[PDB]
C-alpha cells in the first residue's frame, strides 16, 4: 500500500492501472487473472528497481539457483524446437535485477547444481555453473564459500538432534556412533541430516 | 612320517601296508626312547618336512615421503576394478579417490560403509590419511578393491594380533568370485 506506481499500466482495453495507485493492485491483478501474471511480475520488478533508487525503501534481491538464468532450458515450442532462457519474459525481466545499475540495496545469490540443466554432478564452482555468459553478467561480484561442518559445527548439529530426541538408535549417543556418522557424512550437512533421518 | 610308496622307492622293493605300519611303529618306539645324535639322524632319514604351514599375512614395508611422513602402499583387486592405496601413518581421516573426496566419488552409502569397514574394525577412524587410485570395474567393484588395498596398507601400522583379526574378518583376502 505504501509503494505507489509511477506509470499507467494497461492490462486490457477495459482495464488499466492508473498512475499513483498502490503496487498491491498490480500484484492483485496478477493473482486474479493469470493471463496477466507474468506481465505483473515484470512491472513489480521495474517499480522495485526504480523506487529503491529514489530511496523509498531498501531492496534485497535474493535469488537461489541463480545459474539457471544464463544457461539452457528444457522447454520446447510446438514444432519441437528449443527455447532459450532469454526468450522467457520471466527470466528476461529477472536478469535486469542482477545488473548493478541501481543503488539502495544488495543482491544476494546462491548457486545450485541440484535441479540444474546440463551440468555434471560435481560442478560447483562459479564459472562452471554460471557459464561464460553468467560469469560475465555477474562480474564484478563477491563469491562466498560454504563448506562442510567443522568439528564444532558437527558436534553442535548432533547435539541439536539429540536434544530433539531425533536420534533413536541406542548407539547414536555414544562416541563410536558419532565417529561413524562423521565418517559416513564427512561432515556434509545434507548427508548427515539424511542419515539421521532414518536412525 | 615317510609315505609307503616313497619308502618303497628308497628300499627299491614292494612292501605291504602291515609291514609299513610295523616299521613306523618301531621308529616311533625308537623316538620314545632317549635317542642319541646318530639315532636322531637315522630317524630324520625317514622324516619329511611337509607338515604345517602358517598364514601370517606378509606386511608391507614403511616408506617415507619427501616431507618426512611415513606411509605404506598396497594393491587390491575386485572383479575388473584394480586399486592402489597409500595409507599415511598420521592423518585426520581424509580419503582421496582419484584426487576426489570419497563422499563425492562414492555417492552411494554402501560404498562409504565398505571404505569405513577396515578402519572401524581396528578403531582408528580419523587417524589416517588415504590417497588411492582405482581403475576399471564399476561402483561396487571399485569400493571393494579400495577396501582391500586400504586394509593391506593399514596392516603396517597395527599389531600382529590386529593383523590376524583383520585376516579372520575377511579384510585381507582377495575375493576371487568373477563372471563365467
Ligand atoms: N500488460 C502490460 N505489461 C507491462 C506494461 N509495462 C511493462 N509491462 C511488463 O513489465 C515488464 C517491464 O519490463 P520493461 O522495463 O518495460 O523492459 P521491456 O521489455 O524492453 O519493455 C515488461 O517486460 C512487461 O512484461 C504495460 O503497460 N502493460
Amino acid at each position: 500500500n505504501q509503494i505507489k506506481v509511477q506509470e499507467k499500466y494497461v492490462w486490457n482495453k477495459r482495464e488499466s492501472t492508473e498512475k499513483g495507485s498502490p503496487l498491491g493492485e498490480v500484484v492483485e491483478q496478477g493473482i486474479t487473472r493469470v493471463r496477466n501474471a507474468t506481465d505483473a511480475v515484470g512491472i513489480v520488478l521495474k517499480e522495485l528497481k526504480r523506487q529503491s533508487s529514489l530511496g523509498m525503501f531498501h531492496l534485497l534481491v535474493a535469488v537461489d539457483g541463480i545459474n539457471a538464468l544464463w544457461g539452457r532450458t528444457t522447454l520446447k515450442r510446438e514444432d519441437k524446437s528449443p527455447i532459450a532462457p532469454e526468450e522467457l519474459a520471466l527470466v528476461h525481466n529477472l536478469r535486469k535485477m542482477m545488473k548493478n545499475d541501481w543503488h539502495g540495496g544488495a543482491i544476494v545469490s546462491a548457486l545450485s547444481q541440484t535441479g540444474s540443466l546440463f551440468k555434471p554432478r560435481k560442478a560447483y564452482l562459479p564459472q562452471e555453473l554460471l557459464g561464460k555468459e553468467g560469469f560475465d553478467a555477474l562480474d564484478p561480484f563477491i563469491p562466498i564459500l560454504v563448506s562442510n561442518y567443522n568439528p564444532k559445527e558437527f558436534e553442535s548439529c548432533i547435539q541439536y538432534y539429540l536434544e530433539n530426541n531425533w536420534l533413536q538408535h541406542e548407539k547414536a549417543p555414544t562416541e563410536e556412533g558419532k565417529k561413524e556418522l562423521l565418517f559416513l557424512s564427512n561432515a556434509n550437512p545434507s548427508l548427515l541430516e539424511r542419515h539421521c533421518a532414518y536412525l | 612320517w615317510l609315505i609307503k610308496e616313497e619308502l618303497e622307492e628308497m628300499l627299491v622293493e614292494k612292501l605291504s601296508d602291515l609291514d609299513y605300519m610295523q616299521f613306523i611303529r618301531l621308529l616311533e618306539k625308537l623316538l620314545t626312547s632317549q635317542c642319541g645324535a646318530a639315532e636322531e639322524e637315522f630317524v630324520q632319514r625317514f622324516r619329511r618336512s611337509v607338515t604345517l604351514e602358517s598364514k601370517k599375512q606378509l606386511i608391507e614395508p614403511v616408506q617415507y615421503d619427501e616431507q618426512g611422513m611415513a606411509f605404506s602402499k598396497s594393491e587390491g583387486k575386485r572383479k575388473t576394478a584394480k586399486a592402489e592405496a597409500i595409507v599415511y601413518k598420521h592423518g585426520s581421516g581424509r580419503i582421496k579417490v582419484n584426487g576426489i573426496d570419497y563422499q563425492l566419488y562414492f555417492p552411494i552409502t554402501q560404498d562409504r560403509e565398505q571404505l569405513m569397514f577396515p578402519f572401524h574394525f581396528v578403531d582408528r577412524l580419523g587417524k589416517h590419511d588415504v590417497t588411492c587410485t582405482v581403475s576399471g570395474g564399476g561402483r561396487s567393484a571399485q569400493a571393494g578393491a579400495i577396501r582391500l588395498a586400504m586394509a593391506k596398507a593399514l596392516c603396517s601400522f597395527v599389531t600382529e594380533d590386529e593383523v590376524e583379526w583383520m585376516r579372520q574378518a575377511g579384510l585381507l583376502t582377495t575375493d576371487p568370485r568373477v563372471r563365467e
